[PDB]
């Protein structure tokens, strides 16, 4: 299996494979070039494992990722679960990230960004969990929340305030059931 | 995060056309990767979220795609009642439960290089990884994701997205994604489609949707609704789809953030700049991009109001007609034409100063006790509806204050913001104009977790997705124009220097100029620095 890789006048790396195995793979390996102390410390922050190298700082940051996340052995059944060809391109992913990083560990002072030699740590090999948590970390950024606690503090603290009548009045302005004219991106007439 | 989709209808040259700008930020290295794919039954270009194995901003052969946060209800707190004498049990369908406990050890490097070692216990109950417990009122909070464990299957849905040739493929993996992501679409034949996608739960009747269910078992989920409900169009007769996160449909909700989707929504800079033009192309889509980045959000619903108000007080105070002159002359945007470093309307400082007054008058007193938490919710930043409503006279559930006392904090505010700025910079508009707010990609993105460096280099502030492409899908397949900044490559050298491509792009990007999309091997080739091989 061989890839070819075209760099564009900003660096863009263009990869023409023969299947998609060596796609994906090819694709892992050009994203740990060019980014792996980014990959790294992601992964660090999912598995929660920032304080190894950051310092009792990020001790709190650490313990609410794994407190919310999956074991490693929740995301191989999930992996389990998925189709076969997509399985096969996140494990070649996962192994291009892992290429680079055999390559990189064999010349460190030409092929480790500076962050590695600051910080004194050492990228590691990646799996196919690895990759899905690469995924959790930020997807999830987006969906979750905890706003449904801090409206009932709200609506506590304006029921003590202006009794419960008023209060919920009061909530209903600031967290309303629904605004029908709040601007939405389809409407049923317009079609 | 902002969107686009325009259909053959809409689009000056016929071609459907399609607009990314997801917002996470900016960072150096940068949240984006992009890449160009190209396998037998597969060409694709574009950039997803740093680790992401897709591409999620970009198009293939046959049609293109991005994403903005649906911010759908797909997260539910369930209050525990907890056992009077053990917090790590709770009342679950008519029997005490234990909460799952695990241990996990962390390791954390001390001031010293050695490595010490701390132990802490986490907690599942049936409903999802407990957050918190309060001991004292016999309470713990448990959070559920209508997504749980089927995160991997978003992935793969994200990956038959980038292998979705018609639209049939598009719209499937788009029923696979259970977390809550708007998609958009548009092909070659001129079609556009959009889909709010995330598994909906099926909720208790009884529930307030805004607060946390109790979790004793007779409010449970009841099951999920099928794709099929989820908000989603195929050509609408208006022609385009924008999307600025805010609400899909008029008959959809999403609970405790529904404060996100009010009538004074910041969407509306880009309905604005498709109503406005009967026909659109990617010039104007960048138009209307860079009004959406420098527009002062409030001027859509506040300034008209404003205008309306100063007038009639208009023989009350002297520069007010000067006042109104200027409100009616600017432009709405704090932008830099010139790049002198200053904002081109001195009346933009008048405008924000009013704003920010009359906020404060409107609600520091009647939501003193909470203003700590409601302050991000009366002062949004897609939009202040409660506050338009008050001012307007409209119909609200409390009775916050009369019209004639709103028109008078509206007088009241805009007098003591042209005394301020009489006190502190000038008579003249010109006196006022304020230097621009700049940014610089830093060093710790949305995670919260430090991932590199950073940059130095100070660039204008901008509303504005932390890439964009500009995709119009012609017959022979997708072109157009992009940027993806700070750069590249995020490798620094143990010298100390960066690489030539890790901040390439940040002038770029602050100038609104834009690299070529690139797609097929001719203008990949044309285009290549560097030739390569690789192995398994
Ligand atoms: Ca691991
Ligand atoms: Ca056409
Ligand atoms: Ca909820
Ligand atoms: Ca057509
Ligand atoms: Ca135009
Ligand atoms: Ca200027």
């Amino acid at each position: 299996g061989d890839v070819t890789v075209i760099r564009d006048q900003y660096g863009v790396p263009h990869l023409y494979a023969k299947n998609k195995q060596d796609l994906y793979k090819a694709y892992g390996y050009v994203m740990a070039k060019d980014r792996l102390f980014q990959l790294e410390m992601f992964r660090r922050g999912n598995e929660g494992t920032v304080s190894e190298v950051f310092g009792e700082e990020y001790l709190a940051k650490d313990e609410q990722s794994r407190r919310d996340g999956y074991s490693d052995e929740e995301i191989k059944e999930m992996l389990n679960d998925l189709e076969d060809k997509p399985r096969a391109y996140i494990q070649q992913f996962a192994e291009g990230i892992s290429l680079y990083v055999q390559e990189a560990l064999k010349n460190p002072d030409e092929k480790l960004s500076k962050e590695f030699h600051d910080y004194k740590f050492l990228p590691r090999k990646w799996d196919a969990t690895d990759v899905v948590r690469l995924y959790l970390v930020s997807m999830t950024y987006f969906m979750d929340n905890h706003q449904e606690l801090t409206n009932a503090e709200i609506l506590a603290k304006l029921e003590q305030t202006y009794g419960e009548e008023q209060a919920e009045k009061m909530f209903d302005d600031l967290v309303w059931k629904n605004d029908p004219e709040a601007p939405a991106s389809i409407q049923a007439e317009d079609e | 995060s902002n969107a686009m989709i325009v259909g053959e209808d809409k689009s000056k040259t016929g071609n459907a056309l399609l607009f990314s700008g997801p917002q996470v930020g900016f960072v150096a290295p940068g949240f984006l990767y992009e890449v160009g794919l190209h396998a037998p039954g597969f060409d694709m270009e574009g950039s997803g979220f740093i680790g992401y194995p897709f591409i999620m901003f970009g198009a293939n052969k046959h049609i293109a795609l991005t994403a903005t946060a649906g911010y759908g209800n797909v997260t539910d707190i369930f209050e525990e009642k907890l056992h009077p004498n053990d917090p790590t049990q709770y009342f679950y369908k008519g029997e005490w439960r234990e909460m799952e406990k695990r241990t996990e050890t962390f390791t954390v490097r001390g001031e010293d290089g050695k490595p010490e070692q701390v132990e802490t216990v986490f907690y599942r109950t049936v409903h999802g990884p407990v957050i918190s417990i309060d001991e004292e009122r016999g309470v713990a909070y448990s959070k559920s994701w209508s997504f749980r464990g089927t995160e991997a299957q978003s992935m793969q849905a994200y990956m038959k997205a980038n292998w979705a040739k018609n639209l049939k493929e598009f719209e499937e993996a788009a029923s696979e994604y259970t977390m809550s992501l708007n998609w958009y679409y548009a092909d070659k034949r001129g079609n556009i489609a959009y889909y709010h996608a995330g598994k909906q739960p099926v909720r208790n009747e009884e529930i307030d949707e805004r607060l946390p269910t109790p979790g004793t078992g007779e409010y449970d989920w009841q099951g999920f609704q099928p794709f099929e409900q989820n908000p989603q169009a195929v050509n609408p007769d208006n022609g385009y789809v924008v999307n600025w996160n805010n609400k899909p449909s008029q008959e959809w909700r999403n609970g405790e953030r529904s404060f996100y989707w009010g009538k004074d929504n910041r969407v509306q800079q880009f309905i604005n700049g498709m109503e406005e033009r009967e026909k659109v192309d990617l010039e104007d889509l960048n138009e209307i991009n860079y009004t959406a980045s420098f527009a002062q959000l409030r001027t859509h619903y506040f300034k008209p109001l404003l205008i309306e108000v100063l007038k009639e007080n208009q023989s009350d105070n002297e520069s007010y007609p000067y006042l109104i002159k200027q409100l009616e002359q600017w432009n709405n945007l704090k932008e830099d034409k010139n790049k002198d470093g200053l904002y081109d309307a001195g009346v933009a400082a008048f405008f924000d100063k009013w704003w920010s007054i009359t906020h404060d008058e409107l609600f520091a007193q009647p939501l003193g006790s909470v203003s700590n938490l409601t302050q991000e919710i009366t002062d949004h930043r897609y939009g202040a509806t409660l506050a338009y409503k008050i001012l307007a006279g409209e119909e609200t559930n409390y009775p916050w204050m009369s019209k004639e006392e709103a028109e008078q904090i509206i007088i009241n505010s805009a007098d003591q913001a042209l005394a301020e700025l009489h006190e502190e910079k000038g008579t003249k508009a010109e006196n006022w104009r304020m230097p621009i707010d700049t940014m610089t990609f830093g060093e710790t993105s949305l995670i919260g977790v430090q991932h590199g460096y950073g940059s130095d280099t100070p660039i204008i502030e901008m509303n504005r997705g932390s890439e964009n492409h500009y995709l119009e899908m012609t017959p022979s397949g997708p072109k157009g124009f992009n940027i993806t900044p700070p750069g590249q490559v995020g490798f620094i050298h143990k010298d100390g220097t960066v690489s030539e491509h890790y901040e390439d792009q940040v002038q770029m990007f602050a100038n609104w100029e834009f690299k070529p999309f690139l797609f097929d091997r001719k203008e990949v080739r044309e285009a290549a620095v560097s030739i390569t091989d690789l192995n398994v």
